[PDB]
RNA sequence: UUGACCUCAAAUCAGGUAGGAGUACCCGCUGAACUUAAGCAUAUCAAUAAGCGGAGGAAAAGAAACCAACCGGGAUUGC
RNA sequence: AUAUUGGCGAGAGACCGAUAGCGAACAAGUACAGUGAUGGAAAGAUGAAAAGAACUUUGAAAAGAGAGUGAAAAAGUACGUGAAAUUGUUGAAAGGGAAGGGCAUUUGAUCAGACA
RNA sequence: GUCGAAUUUGGGUAUAGGGGCGAAAGACUAAUCGAACCAUCUAGUAGCUGGUUCCUGCCGAAGUUUCCCUCAGGAUAGCAG
RNA sequence: CGUGGAGGUCAGUGACGAAGCCUAGACCGUAAGGUCGGGUCGAACGGCCUCUAGUGCAGAUCUUGGUGGUAGUAGCAAAUAUUCAAAUGAGAACUUUGAAGACUGAAGUGGGGAAAGGUUCCACGUCAACAGCAGUUGGACGUGGGUUAGUCGAUCCUAAGA
RNA sequence: AAACUUUCAACAACGGAUCUCUUGGUUCUCGCAUCGAUGAAGAACGCAGCGAAAUGCGAUACGUAAUGUGAAUUGCAGAAUUCCGUGAAUCAUCGAAUCUUUGAACGCACAUUGCGCCCCUUGGUAUUCCAGGGGGCAUGCCUGUUUGAGCGUCAUUU
């Protein structure tokens, strides 16, 4: 016989991801000092939808401790955030909806 | 006609350039009558002088660069000898030559001798 | 395939065997080469005699150990006895081999024998130069042949 | 050549075509496509059992069988009916065989060469030479084989002191040694009765 | 087309001053038996290939 | 529909001219000459393909250097120049 | 501080060198099947074709950890 | 000392003689075909010398008919020799749904031998 | 038949032969697909079909026995020169 | 018996015509074949004794090339349609000009381009072949002329991807 | 009886067999050892008074220089002084040069005649912008030179 069709999917020819309007991979931010020791204050900037993801995602964006510019996250909200809402990551934050500890 | 490459060698560069020139000179208006005339085999020397000329005056600056690098032990490589590529990664003559103290010891002690059978 | 009252044939040729048939068209060409080569050689080496001289040994196994044939080189052994060093030996036009060994007398009287007539029967031209002129004999085998004891 | 009418990818075609089974070249815009190929048949192919350099040229003789016909052959060169019978102007030589004197091996220039020869009574053989030349009838003459001629005398010698290139320019007329005395010039054409001039040097040495 | 490369253009150039007539004072030459160009081409018969 | 009306929408060429070989068969989209293997460092070449190998080997071109080779040899790759001689 | 050593880098540093072609013959690697066996799998075709790497005018081999069992022979190559 | 269907320089043949011999005796790895890898032809001969036909005449012209050149236009750049299939003209003969053949003789045409 | 959509289509780009691609017909992969095309191994093997080139003279058959994965083939004895 | 080539011989034949070819002309042989005359032709060729082989064709849906009957036959019938006169020319149903009758009917038989082609564009000269009739005409043949950019494109950027 | 059909001959067609010819092929033998980063083999484009191809050559372009020979080349035209001579020739030989764009191909790229950097010089009222000319800038590795890195590590000062 010739080679089935689950067999020729591991060559990830026609059968890769489509990915030209994601928005970007989803991730917390880096574990660093803050994170570890303290806590650190992001803002909500905007809830945006993302192709091919159901839940939306939400843009956070962070202060550099180390140089001064700004740092952009992209989480996966929760449900009741809501855009110009202070996010709190670390050891320290409080348990509140859209915090990470 | 033409030009004769021993009367050009007897000219310093100054003149040969000046020559040059005025055959460049030539050419060009040749080539505006060429035309309007049936034929031009005139124009054939004329080419053929230009050649002569440039290959002089390559032969005087060249030698004048072997002058400057006479004795010396680098010299570029357009003046060096071609041959071959193989030929010129060869070792040399007194490479090739070379011999150990202890075999020229027995070179000069039991050489090839010479001899006959006849009694 | 197999009929008739015939002996049985083992001819092998199931192989590539018309790729490498060699067939001697040149036999009397290399013949004239050859002839040419030792022609050259001789007139190249002044009078040597385009030979060295070889001992006399004994032919191996019992089938052919009755019969005695012409060795490779004399041993150490024999050109001492013989009054001379193997370097010089060398250079003279003996063979020299070091390591045939003797355990026979009979061999090897017959082939100190060999090396004391060979010496009294060549003339050895001085480092000088100046080098008289003497034939050259082309074979020192024929002069000095080997018979059967 | 061995790779002669092979130098294609001719196929055959099949049955169904209305056309020969035969291998056909391929490809087209040629005018050579379709066509036969591989054929001994076939315009542009292989011949049949293609010539191998391997054949059997030279043949073996026994060397005493071989000693047997030079024996024969030179007997023959004595019995004048057979000398005449091979062509050779034999008519009116006194007495065969003929014997002449140890000095023509010392002869140096062609022209004593034939003046003695013509001398023994060997005139009308050299003249049967010279008005024999004719132009070879077919396609050797273009292979380097373009003239024909009879065969003459020839002197046998015990020493050559000058014999050799002295008739070397003569036409058919060749010389051989009395020790190295060759069958192809006593037999010619496997016919016996060579016309021979025999030296006396040589006459002696043959016992 | 219209839009073409340097390449192109060059190659066209080349294969337009091939296609002519020979001259006819060379078949007059000692030895000539050159009667006509073997290699005409016609724009509309046999392509370029390019 | 897939002999003559298929032929007619053949308008874009797969090959174009070699830089190497000046063939018509460098591979737009591969990037290679399928004659010649360019831009391989080595130039293609088969055993099973002899008359392929005759068509390009040396000898066919102009030998612009390698034709004065032997003349070079024969005269034992001398240097200088010819020295003017009577007459 | 200063000066060595070791190891590892840089330079359009001074001077060199390698690539590609050819490949009949030469030194290696890799490696089939048609075919034969009246079938066929071991076998055979064959340590072959195709594929890859490397030389020269020759290459390779070569002055015995050899052959022998003889009264011993004596580097290698070829017939 | 051995090997050598490559390269360069030579000498040869009981080899082939233009459908043969290398695919190629010629502007041949050319013309041409294929997107491509690749595939791959046909094609040699006037005469010693162009001396390659001035001139006249018919025709719009190609050409024709004369003249002329040559040993020969029964050699005219469709050119040495010029076979067969097939075709035209002329001459002879036969023929009521084939033609052709064998034996024998009539008729027509044609022909050798001996006139000892 | 369908005709605003699982629509139609240009150009760019990706997937290559026991592989690809398939809303699945063993369909399509350059008029080639129940395994493309090109060259070589390769003049692959064939108990099977076809063909196998001058004259005259003399002699002149067999389709039967035994064995064979033997039954369109061989060996063997016979018949023939 | 015949064919290509080889050794020997007939001091063989031949430009005063060798070989080849044509010839309901003659002779020899049971036959394979051999010999002669006539015509054509132009440079080499044969008898005999032997040697040698790529040595003899009616066939293979044989190979290559050439040629028939069929046969002046099938046919040259889609896309509504042509007509009169003059000019040119050896020659006009088809070229040019004028006049008339018609069609495409703006998703055109109109006016520009992308691919692809490559001089087919334009003028003069010109008809052997090509335009499945014709041809004085032509995208044919011969000889020449013609493509002008700071602003239009390429060039630069990045897309799937390489 | 003609036409027509068929057979034979002569002459004329069609076609290119046969015969003769051969600057080619094929096989055997002998001798020799010489490609390339000093840019090869191969490819593209050009070069002649009148050339498309083949052959030759590279903007010095069917060639320049040098040596030999000693009067051509030839289809036509032209040049003639090149003819008792540093000299004719599409001659031979060949040791000096030229050698476009490429190609192992080397500043980076290349379906582009696309885009940079450094040195010297010239011009535009200019070290910085623009343009012309000349000369440069690939990779792996070896030896050496120079400038450096590391508490890998030694000695010596405070
Ligand atoms: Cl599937
Ligand atoms: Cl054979
Ligand atoms: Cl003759
Ligand atoms: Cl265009
Ligand atoms: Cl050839
Ligand atoms: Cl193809
Ligand atoms: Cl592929
Ligand atoms: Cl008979
Ligand atoms: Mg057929
Ligand atoms: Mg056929
Ligand atoms: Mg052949
Ligand atoms: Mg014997
Ligand atoms: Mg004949
Ligand atoms: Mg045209
Ligand atoms: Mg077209
Ligand atoms: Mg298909
Ligand atoms: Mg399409
Ligand atoms: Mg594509
Ligand atoms: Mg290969
Ligand atoms: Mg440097
Ligand atoms: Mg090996
Ligand atoms: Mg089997
Ligand atoms: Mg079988
Ligand atoms: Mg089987
Ligand atoms: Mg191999
Ligand atoms: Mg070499
Ligand atoms: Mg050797
Ligand atoms: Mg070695
Ligand atoms: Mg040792
Ligand atoms: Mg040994
Ligand atoms: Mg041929
Ligand atoms: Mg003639
Ligand atoms: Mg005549
Ligand atoms: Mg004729
Ligand atoms: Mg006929
Ligand atoms: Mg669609
Ligand atoms: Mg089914
Ligand atoms: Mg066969
Ligand atoms: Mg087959
Ligand atoms: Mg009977
Ligand atoms: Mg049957
Ligand atoms: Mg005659
Ligand atoms: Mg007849
Ligand atoms: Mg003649
Ligand atoms: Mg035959
Ligand atoms: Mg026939
Ligand atoms: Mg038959
Ligand atoms: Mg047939
Ligand atoms: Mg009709
Ligand atoms: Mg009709
Ligand atoms: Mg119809
Ligand atoms: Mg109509
Ligand atoms: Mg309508
Ligand atoms: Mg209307
Ligand atoms: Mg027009
Ligand atoms: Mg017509
Ligand atoms: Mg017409
Ligand atoms: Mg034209
Ligand atoms: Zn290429």
């Amino acid at each position: 016989g010739r080679v089935i069709r689950n067999q020729r999917k591991g060559a990830g020819s026609i059968f890769t991801s489509h990915t030209r309007l994601r928005q970007g991979a989803a991730k917390l931010r880096t574990l660093d000092y803050a994170e570890r020791h303290g806590y650190i204050r992001g803002i909500v900037k905007q809830i945006v939808h993302d192709s091919g993801r159901g839940a939306p995602l939400a843009k956070v964006v962070f202060r550099d401790p180390y140089k001064y510019r700004l740092r952009e996250e992209i989480f996966i909200a929760n449900e009741g955030v809501h855009t110009g809402q202070f996010i709190y990551a670390g050891k320290k934050a409080s348990l509140n909806v859209g915090n990470v500890l | 006609a033409g030009v004769k490459a021993y009367e050009l060698r007897t000219k310093s560069k100054e003149q040969l350039a000046s020559q040059l020139v005025d055959l460049k000179k030539e050419l060009a208006e040749l080539k505006v009558q060429k035309l309007s005339r049936p034929s031009l085999p005139k124009i054939k020397t004329v080419r053929k002088s230009i050649a002569c000329v440039l290959t002089v005056i390559n032969e005087q600056q060249r030698e004048a660069v072997r002058q400057l690098y006479k004795g010396k032990k680098y010299q570029p490589k357009d003046l060096r000898a071609k041959k071959t590529r193989a030929l010129r990664r060869a070792l040399t003559k007194f490479e090739a030559s070379q011999v150990t103290e202890k075999q020229r010891k027995k070179q000069i002690a039991f050489p090839q001798r010479k001899y006959a059978i006849k009694a | 395939a197999i009929s008739k009252n015939l002996p049985i044939l083992k001819n092998h040729f199931r192989k590539h065997w018309q790729e490498r048939v060699k067939v001697h068209f040149d036999q009397a060409g290399k013949k004239v080469s050859r002839r040419n080569a030792r022609a050259t050689r001789a007139a190249k080496i002044a009078p040597r005699p385009l030979d060295l001289l070889r001992p006399v040994v004994r032919a191996p196994t019992v089938k052919y150990n009755r019969k005695v044939r012409a060795g490779r080189g004399f041993t150490l052994a024999e050109v001492k006895a013989a009054g001379l060093t193997a370097a010089y030996a060398r250079t003279i036009g003996i063979a020299v081999d070091h390591r045939r060994q003797n355990r026979n007398q009979e061999i090897f009287d017959a082939n100190v024998q060999r090396l004391k007539e060979y010496q009294s029967k060549i003339i050895v031209f001085p480092r000088n130069g100046k080098a008289p002129e003497a034939e050259q004999v082309l074979s020192a085998a024929a002069t000095f042949p080997i018979a059967q004891p | 050549s061995e790779k002669a009418g092979h130098q294609t990818s001719a196929e055959s075609w099949g049955t169904g075509r209305a056309v020969a089974r035969i291998p056909r070249v391929g490809g087209g815009g040629t005018g050579r496509s379709g066509q036969g190929a591989f054929g001994n048949m076939c315009r542009g192919g292989r011949m049949f059992a293609p010539t191998k350099t391997w054949r059997k040229w030279n043949v073996k003789v026994n060397h005493n069988e071989k000693r047997y016909a030079t024996a024969s052959a030179i007997a023959a060169t004595a019995v004048a009916s057979l000398v005449l019978a091979r062509g050779h102007r034999v008519e009116k030589i006194p007495e065969i065989p003929l014997v002449v004197s140890t000095d023509l091996e010392s002869i140096q220039k062609t022209k004593e060469a034939v003046a003695a020869l013509k001398a023994v009574g060997a005139h009308s053989d050299l003249l049967k030479v010279l008005k024999s030349k004719k132009l070879r009838a077919g396609k050797g003459k273009y292979r380097n084989r373009r003239w024909t001629q009879r065969r003459g005398p020839l002197v046998v010698y015990a020493e050559d002191n000058g014999i050799v290139k002295a008739l070397r320019n003569v036409p058919g007329v060749e010389t051989a040694n009395v020790a190295s005395l060759n069958l192809l010039q006593l037999a010619p054409g496997a016919h016996l009765g060579r016309f021979v001039i025999w030296t006396e040097a040589a006459f002696t040495k043959l016992d | 087309a219209s839009h073409k490369t340097f390449r192109i253009k060059r190659f066209l150039a080349k294969k337009q001053k091939q296609n002519r007539p020979i001259p006819q004072w060379i078949q007059m030459k000692t030895g000539n038996k050159i009667m006509y160009n073997s290699k005409r081409r016609h724009w509309r018969r046999t392509k370029l290939g390019l | 529909g897939k002999g003559t009306p298929s032929f007619g929408k053949r308008h874009n060429k797969s090959h174009t001219l070699c830089n190497r070989c000046g063939r018509r068969s460098f591979h737009v989209q591969k990037k290679t000459c399928s004659s010649c293997g360019y831009p391989a460092a080595k130039t293609r070449s088969y055993n099973w393909g002899a008359k392929a190998k005759r068509r390009h080997t040396t000898g066919t071109g102009r030998m612009r250097y390698l034709k004065h080779v032997s003349r070079r040899f024969k005269n034992g790759f001398q240097t200088g120049s010819a020295s003017k001689a009577s007459a």
